[PDB]
């Protein structure tokens, strides 16, 4: 409707046409990290830095909660006739 | 031009072959500006467009 | 009964303030694991003997200047006094145990002449108690403030000490043996209302440096306790200053709350030709660290540079060399581990030196032989549960708390597929079948689902809801027909692939936790919170024999050898049982995982046993005959 | 998209606002220096409501500080989360009014309000689609009540189509700090009923009472009282800043709670409030929240709601909850205590759910009740005012500055017809 | 961009009252400055572009130079303040022959030239605030036999105080104009 | 265009020294002495730009 | 045969968030918008390997809308379908119908214009709105007015959510509901009521979830919509179209308010429990414990009834079932309609949604009927409407927007006239 939303829509149409990307962010690279593994298996003197490679995905938007309890102990509450839901 | 949306055209979607709801009246329209547009649209084969083009040409000529 | 030799150990607690501490002499680092402190040889990664004795998590550490005596305190259940334990580092023995602080002991500190200890404790207690080290006695105590206080430190002459609030105050306490009392004088902050985190006393007691939560270092002149110019002139640090150490020169190395290190020049200077001093200009903006800094310790004395060991809330020990000649910090992380509790681990079929350990927000691919972690992929804020490889090495399946099953590739960690709704809530068990076309899932709802993974789509086949409790484990057979599901109902169900149906149901008084097939599908071994291991006949279902092993608390981990002669068992206690299969016999090891062990396995080539406990630790054992 | 402009007046307003921006910054995960350091991405999408983005990825608050003495400004920049305010927002006098409503509305206003208006107007045009103005101030002080009240009048003269919240503490005789409390409160009330859209009346006696009984704290410093008021203000705008299953805008709250343009004085509550010693023996369920919510000892006013009727009420929940539990609980409290609601308005309880709880808890709520027991408070002040104004006590520091006696007589008339119309609807 | 938008009777491309007025515009400041100040005659925030050389400092409408906004509205309306300095503004338009002409209205020239790609026009202003209406379609029909199709980009130069530049479809009068587009 | 220029003196100086927190340039106080007594008037000229650069030996050679 | 579905308000968009999840689940469409002829009534396939729905979500707050924009179905919807204003109507009918409607409605209908133009065999419209809110009632009525002046002839299936008698989450919803009904009368052709108390009881009683959120409500409402549109989507033994409800259920041009129901609402364990046949589910679809609107039809008399069936259903037993029911006297019909039933059968069974609680049932029934119980509901709303208007409460918000008391009085007497018509027809 407004100029703000219009430019948002333009960007999002472009972003939807593109094929989905598996990684949100990429640390180092698969090839550079792979070589470190090779020199580790071949011998020694490899810093911990090179072998450890990390990847970050989208994951949930929400913040983190302890899990919600849907049901309490069945002894407290029953449906109209009875039973434990 | 239809994408831009400056054409006063819509589909009735009747039980018979649908007709064109003309927003403005057809008689007072400028033919110098529209007839070439509709006649150029006859080449279309996509379902939403060719029907409008042919029916508009028909109606204007009548 | 004979103890099992303990090979390598990976894991340490970084959440504890000022936890990572080094030995004054030679080669020794020491950090707190779940509820036992762990010594390590600084030179070679060979685990040193642990110091047990704590009822619950250790929450503070302190070392004498000489390095003879060590003190630690724990956090306990609400309403039970926490005790400080003093160890001797020549004879590793609990010498003194003293319990005065109600809930938790906030921090400890030794005197320079090692004649006294200081303990401040309790987010609610807020009482400072002075102890003498000669005997487990307390000299005098005083309620500190209205708002709570974080850290204390002794001077370098040691008649006096200084303490600072969490919230809004700071005092210097002098001790006189005339009244046997503590006299406080509070600092004179002009208008500042800062929230202090850490303090360090100088090498000659002229000033002190306290890191506020606003993100600046505050230099407090001692004796009159008057505040002096603030910290970094080039803006504050991105979070609360949480770590502080003093360089042996006239310098201070401060670690901000977001993985930032800075060297700060402490000598004052007036600029703009004024009586006013300018702010402490940072001599060196050290390179960044991924984790929130919590612990800094000065490791070594070298004329060409100074090395520091830096802990992080992400549990990444870094070594950093500071070269004062050319101002630069170089950082190399030497160990990493899990920050939170871990649950579930995985083994690739007939492959040895790979681990899949997944805690909160993280999947980690470990290399067994050296323990050097290889690959870690993180979903931002989610809880991981049962992790499992596929029988073919491609997919690594992982359940999550939001109810989504995700599969990743072992190389490059690229997510291959996801089920935007596997269950209504967290899924707790996931298992791949030998042909890697089917996948079994179980959430807390108690429903077992089967998914056929197509080459581009994944679809759900019939889903059974026998259980009323959360499914705790799921184990498939060699052939695709049979899978058993163990839930907290007190029942274990056997299912049928060819017809999504049940044959029979094993029943126990207590909820079944872990369940394992005997090799060659002769029998089932089930372990639960009935404290009782149970054998079952695989075919018709019957209680063969009930072993009362580990009757004191619940047993939740069963692993079986590849032939089936031995059987590894975890427990609610801290010991790992190693049974013979045909006979109820023990070869167990006691002293490990200060927190309850949650999963255990044995490598396919039968050389090692691997255990993971409720604290972030993975303990590689040596496998032997039963 | 919807924008709240915060205005703080007087010493109380400035210290409350200091805690308010502290809690808000903690919810949206920005550090006390002004950089985002949260983890979830729910917090990025809704900081445009509260923090104009600044170069350096620094989010500075959209607040206008307003007082007359450098003492309070020092105390604002002093404490933590003080370096995040924009220094030019400190619209600011030099001497101080000090418990003189005439000095806050005729002497110093005439030369300070052009400046504060220019910053407010300039801050309003800094955001695109205004939602409303939100002022926190007192009714007893001079620099807070008088200055803020003339500001309210000028703003409602400028932007008549935007909502208006006033978090105003009111005097109580038991906690009576200054002496001309009725002289300041009456004239402020007479102006707030004609300019403010709705007013969330607070009081310090009820807060101290709450910290004595329910919290069971020993020494309730002002840091704690302002912390509770801060939690209330964060509860009232959780809905614009976070998605939920039943979103309740501020204007949505106004139309549900204001049946008549003058019946807009609320009483506020907040739950859960339990000591540490009892934090472990309690559960986190909607009935546990609701029993505490409708309790008369959890209102933040010195007015017993059982001494009157509820015209309308509203409740804003936060946390992963079950709407069936929410509605049936409001159904039970409406059917059990049927005599305490008014009869000619069915369904007197508007409720809402948000999907994000405040930090440190599992679940929370917030009660806002337009009752007719608030006329007890206004009677309690107007009777003091009459006691003085029969004598003309303290009157000359007012009439000697430009104000006339007609202001006081008209204020008495307007307070009297207001409490008479509350009593009529009871 | 702007090709999938609605493009009703009014379309605003830049407005001086917002969280980010220059969200699509790419500023090019050299020997100059850009501000958002409050003018003393309308009591509102205006965007100010002022530089020594008029040719250096400007703000183009679509940020990425290859990306071009497409707008089919005939009339372009600018609300500017005449500061007795040199000021110009330029627009690209598409004809039916799929060629791109440029129309530059300048404050400091007298002649009116017609060139294959550029039509330079003189522009005279009053003293205070003023809204100008351009009538893109008619100017195209006059400078060339062709007619108007699309407006590809717009760019304004230095020494001007601008606010609410917007397109339209009709030569709207004041009483029929809405409020937020009106002057006072 | 300020209606009253001195209306900003106090607040603006106070703001720079305290609100913004910027270092206040505090010079040219030599010889002012105390209040209640006359400041000894220095012969220096305020306007004059007595830089008079002397790079005696720092001058490079052609 | 294609139908487009628009969603107006906070409720409408969330119901649609469940509906379109179920649709792509049925026709096997992954959420990114591609399959790994039956879909053609909902999803147009543009370009190559891409399916876009025939719907527009519109609202005035951006909150729930960009929740969809950033939720699971980002890639599915085309980003121009999701209209969002700037600020709410906020439970104010006049604010939603005159102030902000005048700017948003033209954009809305000139978006659905090119929707219908891309369509070829447009069957009709079907709208989703809650009349208790501000936008769903205010600009929903404005959009319905302008859609009727545009097309007029076409059927507009309205699945509206009404306020329950005692369970309520608003205060001015009597005002909003009456002013919406004043336009709901003469603009829509077929309007289906869906309350919230009735569905709460259903998921408490049969689905036995004790803590149900709106998610579960929207899920089984998506089941009802899919169950009454599957006739167009799939080929059955006896299929009936959307223009049939226009003909077989509306005996008078103004009496179009339909009580809905659905059976079998059965949990996962009760599936193995109960022997699912046709006679009992046709019985279960008639008891007031399984209807979506909280009212008791025993007080009323039926005018017409329509029964959609899905799954393995032969017409013999449905003939026997409706035979037994027409011979029963526990429910009574009106004298103006001897043949009060209309069956319809489709071959495909209803699908299950992973994350739902409904088990895979081989057959299902969806009843859409006409009665005078609705004539009781409108009196219940009108009674509590005049209670508030007796004191002129809340009127100043509307008048301050620009409206008056004239439309209040005329909407009041309109429901009075409708009540007279219901009591006259029931005789
Ligand atoms: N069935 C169902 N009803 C809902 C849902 N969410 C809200 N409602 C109903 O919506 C009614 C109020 O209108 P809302 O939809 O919340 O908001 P609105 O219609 O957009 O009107 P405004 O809030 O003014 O914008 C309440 O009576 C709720 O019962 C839902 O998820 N499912
Ligand atoms: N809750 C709270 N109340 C305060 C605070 N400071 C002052 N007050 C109350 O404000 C009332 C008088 O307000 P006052 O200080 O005169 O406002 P001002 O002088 O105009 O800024 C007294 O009754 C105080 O109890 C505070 O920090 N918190
Ligand atoms: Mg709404």
């Amino acid at each position: 409707m407004d100029l703000k939303q219009q430019v948002k829509n333009y960007t999002m149409t472009i972003r939807n046409t593109r094929p989905p990307t598996m990684i949100k962010e990429q640390d180092k690279s698969e090839f550079s990290h792979f070589r470190a593994l090779q020199v580790l298996a071949n011998g020694d003197e490899v810093p911990y830095e090179a072998t450890l490679r990390n990847v970050i995905h989208d994951g949930a938007r929400q913040p983190k909660l302890p899990p919600r309890q849907t049901q309490k102990h069945p002894g407290y509450i029953r449906n109209e006739s009875g039973g434990f839901f | 031009f239809y994408e831009r949306g400056d054409l006063p055209i819509a589909v009735d979607h009747r039980g018979s072959k649908n007709m064109i709801a003309w927003k403005v009246d057809i008689e007072k329209l400028d033919y110098h500006h529209y007839l070439p547009i509709f006649f150029d649209g006859i080449r279309e084969t996509q379902e939403p467009y060719r029907f409008l083009a042919v029916k508009g040409v028909e109606d204007m000529l009548r | 009964a004979e103890p099992l030799v303990l090979n390598s150990v990976i894991g340490f607690g970084g959440a504890i303030e000022n936890g990572l501490i080094a030995h004054p002499d030679g080669r020794t680092i020491i950090y707190p694991l779940g509820s036992t402190i762990v010594l390590r040889d600084r030179a070679d990664p060979r685990s040193q003997e642990f110091l047990q004795g704590h009822s619950d998590k250790v929450s503070c550490l302190a070392l004498s200047r000489s390095g003879r005596y060590l003190a630690s305190g724990q956090i306990t259940y609400m309403g039970f006094t926490a005790d400080i334990i003093i160890w001797d580092l020549e004879s590793k023995q609990l010498i003194h145990r003293m319990a005065l602080h109600k809930v938790k002991v906030q921090a400890l500190d030794f005197s320079c002449d090692e004649r006294f200890l200081a303990s401040l404790g309790g987010q609610d207690d807020n009482a400072l108690v002075l102890w003498d080290v000669a005997s487990g006695n307390a000299i005098c105590g005083s309620p500190c403030n209205t708002n709570f206080t974080n850290c204390v430190k002794f001077f370098n002459n040691s008649p006096d000490k200084l303490i600072t609030a969490g919230n809004f105050n700071m005092n210097v306490w002098t001790y006189d043996a005339g009244n046997n009392k503590l006299r406080p004088t509070d600092a004179t902050l002009g208008t500042l209302k800062r929230v202090f985190k850490s303090v360090v006393v100088d090498a000659n007691d002229e000033y002190a440096y306290c890191g506020t939560t606003t993100g600046d270092v505050l230099q407090i002149a001692l004796e009159r306790v008057l505040f002096k110019n603030t910290g970094p002139a080039k803006g504050n640090v991105q979070m609360g200053v949480t770590a502080t150490c003093e360089v042996p020169t006239g310098d201070i190395l401060v670690g901000g709350g977001d993985g930032s290190l800075q060297v700060l020049r402490t000598v004052p200077e007036p600029s703009s030709t004024n009586p006013k001093l300018l702010r402490k200009m940072p001599a060196l903006a050290g390179t960044k660290v991924e984790g929130a800094i919590t612990s800094i310790a000065l490791a070594d004395m070298n004329a060409r540079g100074f090395t520091f060991f830096v802990g992080t809330a992400m549990c990444n020990i870094y070594k950093v060399t500071y070269e004062p000649a050319t101002s630069r910090l170089k950082e190399e992380l030497v160990q990493t581990a899990h920050n939170d509790k871990i649950n579930g681990m995985a083994f690739p079929n007939e492959y040895s030196e790979v681990f899949a350990t997944c805690g909160t927000g993280f999947i980690r691919l470990w290399h067994l032989t050296t323990c050097r972690e290889l690959l870690r992929i993180a979903v931002p804020n989610l809880e991981c549960f049962c992790i499992a490889f596929t029988t073919d090495g491609s997919a690594i399946l992982s359940g999550w708390s939001d109810g989504k099953i995700r599969a990743f590739g072992p190389q490059s960690g690229k997510i291959i597929f996801t089920i935007n709704d596997a269950h209504q809530k967290a899924v707790t068990a996931i298992a791949s079948t030998a042909d890697s076309s089917r996948i079994l899932s179980g959430g807390e709802e108690g429903m077992v689902r089967v998914w056929r993974i197509g080459r581009t789509s994944q679809t759900l086949e019939a889903s059974m809801k026998d259980h009323k409790g959360p499914v705790n484990c799921i184990r498939i057979k060699g052939s695709g027909d049979e899978c058993v599901s163990a839930s907290s109902d007190g029942s274990c169900i056997l299912w049928d692939l060819h017809t999504f149906k049940r044959r029979t149901s094993l029943f126990a008084n207590t909820f079944f936790k872990s369940v394992v097939y005997h090799p060659d599908e002769s029998q089932l071994v089930t372990a639960g919170t009935d404290r009782k291991v149970t054998y079952w006949d695989a075919y018709d279902g019957n209680a063969i024999r009930i072993i009362d092993g580990s009757d004191l608390d619940e047993v939740n981990a069963l692993a079986v050898d590849r032939d089936g002669e031995a059987l590894v068992s975890g427990g609610g206690d801290k010991l790992v049982k190693l049974w013979g299969y045909d006979e109820g016999h023990c070869y167990f090891v006691g002293v490990a995982h200060s927190g309850a062990i949650t999963a255990v396995g044995v490598t396919p080539d039968k050389q090692r046993i691997v255990s993971v406990g409720t604290e972030g630790g993975i303990f590689i054992w040596d496998y032997q005959r039963p | 998209m919807r924008e709240i402009v915060h205005i703080q007046g007087g010493q109380c307003g400035n210290q409350i606002g200091a805690k308010f921006w502290e809690v808000v910054s903690d919810e949206h995960g920005i550090d006390p220096t002004g950089t985002y350091h949260g983890d979830s991405d729910l917090q990025l999408e809704r900081i445009n409501v509260y923090f104009n983005e600044a170069t350096g990825g620094r989010y500075v608050p959209r607040a206008i500080l307003m007082d007359l003495e450098p003492g309070t400004m020092d105390s604002v920049r002093s404490g933590p989360y003080g370096q995040i305010f924009r220094p030019d927002n400190f619209v600011f006098g030099q001497t101080g009014a000090g418990n003189n409503w005439a000095k806050g509305h005729y002497t110093e206003g005439a030369e300070l309000i052009d400046s504060v208006l220019d910053v407010v107007r300039k801050e309003a045009e800094s955001c695109d689609c205004l939602q409303g103005f939100q002022v926190c101030h007192s009714l007893g002080g001079g620099t807070g009540s008088g200055m803020g009240t003339l500001l309210i009048s000028k703003i409602r003269e400028e932007y008549p189509d935007r909502m208006m919240l006033t978090f105003s503490v009111v005097p109580s005789p038991k906690v009576s700090d200054t002496v001309v409390e009725p002289y300041n409160a009456t004239l402020s009330v007479h102006q707030l009923v004609e300019n403010a859209d709705e007013c969330m009346v607070l009081d310090n006696e009820a807060l101290y009472d709450i910290c004595f009984r329910t919290l069971k704290l020993t020494t309730p410093t002002f840091g704690d009282l302002n912390h509770l008021i801060s939690a209330v203000m964060s509860g009232i705008t959780c809905c614009l800043r976070f998605p939920g299953q039943l979103n309740a805008d501020l204007r949505k709250l106004a139309v549900n709670l204001i049946p008549f343009p003058r019946l807009h004085f609320f009483m506020v509550g907040f739950t859960p409030l339990t000591s540490r010693g009892s934090q472990q023996y309690r559960a986190l369920t909607v009935p546990e929240l609701t029993q505490q919510m409708w309790d008369a000892k959890n209102m933040m006013c010195a007015a017993d709601p059982r001494h009157g009727r509820y015209l309308t009420a509203s409740a804003l929940f936060r946390g992963r909850m079950s709407t069936k539990e929410v509605d049936e609980q409001m159904l039970n409290v409406q059917n059990k205590n049927s005599s305490y609601f008014v009869e000619w308005i069915p369904n007197n309880v508007k409720s809402s759910v948000c999907d994000i709880p405040p930090k440190g808890l599992k679940m929370s709520a917030t009660f806002i009740g337009n009752s007719t027991a608030i006329q007890e408070m206004f009677k309690r002040v107007s009777e003091q005012f009459t006691a003085m104004f029969r004598r003309k006590a303290f009157l000359h520091w007012y009439t000697g500055e430009g104000m006339d006696e007609m202001e006081f007589t008209e204020a008495e008339s307007n307070m009297n017809d207001l409490v008479s119309e509350y009593q009529q609807y009871q | 961009m702007f090709k999938n938008a609605f493009q009703s009777g009014f379309l605003s491309v830049l407005y001086s009252i917002g969280s980010k007025p220059l969200e699509i515009w790419d500023k090019q400041v050299s020997n100059g400055h850009i501000k958002r100040i409050t003018d003393a005659d309308i009591q509102s925030s205006v965007l100010e572009i002022m530089g020594q050389n008029v040719s250096t400092t400007y703000i183009t409408c679509p940020a990425d130079p290859n990306k071009t906004l497409g707008i089919k509205l005939p009339f372009l309306v600018l609300i500017i303040k005449n500061l007795n300095k040199y000021f110009s503004f330029e627009v690209q338009v598409l004809d039916d022959k799929n060629v791109r002409r440029r129309f530059r209205a300048s404050n400091y020239q007298s002649t009116t030239r017609v060139k294959p790609f550029i039509c330079t026009m003189p522009m005279r202003l009053d003293s205070g605030w003023n809204q100008i209406q351009f009538n893109l379609s008619d100017f195209t029909r006059r400078a060339y036999g062709t007619n108007y199709i699309e407006t590809l980009r717009v760019q304004v130069h230095a020494n001007c105080r601008i606010r609410r530049i917007y397109f339209s479809d009709r030569l709207y009068s004041e009483e029929e104009l809405p409020a937020e587009f009106k002057l006072f | 265009m300020n209606g009253d220029v001195a209306g900003s003196l106090f607040t603006s100086t106070y703001r720079n020294v305290k609100l913004a927190g910027k270092a206040p340039p505090a010079a040219n106080l030599s010889g002012t002495g105390s209040c209640f007594d006359t400041t000894s008037l220095s012969p220096a000229r305020a306007g004059a730009h007595k830089a008079l650069d002397v790079q005696k030996d720092e001058l490079p050679v052609w | 045969r294609e139908v487009i579905s628009i969603h107006i308000g906070q409720a409408g968009i969330q119901v649609g968030n469940a509906c379109w999840e179920l649709y792509c689940l049925e026709h096997g469409i992954q959420p990114d918008g591609q399959m790994p002829d039956a879909f053609n009534t909902f999803f147009s396939e543009t370009g190559a390997g891409k399916h876009v729905p025939r719907c527009i979500f519109l609202d005035l707050e951006p909150t729930v809308v960009d929740e969809v924009r950033t939720g699971t179905y980002r890639q599915l919807f085309h980003p121009e379908q999701l209209i969002s204003g700037k600020e709410d109507a906020a439970n104010n009918f006049a604010r939603g119908h005159y102030t902000i409607g005048k700017e948003i409605v033209d954009l809305a209908l000139d978006r659905i214009r090119k929707l219908a133009d891309n369509c070829t065999g447009l069957q009709g419209f079907l709208v989703f709105n809650a009349v208790g809110g501000g936008t769903g009632s205010g600009l929903g009525s404005l959009l319905l007015e302008r859609l009727s002046v545009d097309y007029g002839k076409k059927s507009k299936l309205g699945f509206t959510v009404y306020p329950s008698p005692q369970v309520s989450t608003a205060v001015v919803e009597p005002y909003n509901s009456v002013l919406s009904t004043h336009s709901l009368l003469e603009h829509t052709d077929v309007a289906v009521m869906l309350d919230n108390e009735a569905i709460y009881d259903i998921c408490r009683r049969s689905l036995d979830i004790e803590r149900p959120t709106y998610t579960n409500l929207n899920r089984l409402i998506a089941q009802v919509i899919s169950s009454l549109t599957a006739s167009l989507r799939f080929d059955g033994a006896l299929n009936v179209d959307i223009t049939e409800f226009q003909t077989n259920l509306v005996p008078y041009p103004r009496i179009h308010f339909m009580l809905s129901s659905y059976a079998p609402i059965i949990s996962a364990e009760k599936a193995y429990h109960e022997q699912l046949s046709v006679a009992e589910i046709t019985n279960a679809a008639f008891e007031p414990a399984s209807m979506m609107v909280k009212c008791d039809p025993r007080h009323g008399k039926y005018m017409a009834c329509c029964l959609m069936y899905r799954g393995d259903v032969v017409p013999k037993d449905v003939n026997a079932s409706v035979a037994t029911i027409k011979t029963k006297r526990t429910i009574q019909f009106v004298d103006w309609c001897p043949t009060g039933f209309k069956c319809g059968i489709n071959y495909q069974p209803p699908t299950v949604v992973p994350g739902g609680d409904l088990a895979k049932v081989q057959r299902a029934v969806c009843m859409i009927s006409n009665s005078t119980a609705i004539g009781e509901i409108f009196s219940r709303l009108d009674h509590k409407f005049d209670l508030m208007y007796a004191k002129r409460a809340f009127v100043h918000w509307y008048v301050g927007e620009g409206m008056e008391e004239g439309e209040f009085s005329e909407a009041r007497e309109d429901l009075a006239a409708l009540e007279k018509d219901f009591e006259e027809v029931g005789a």
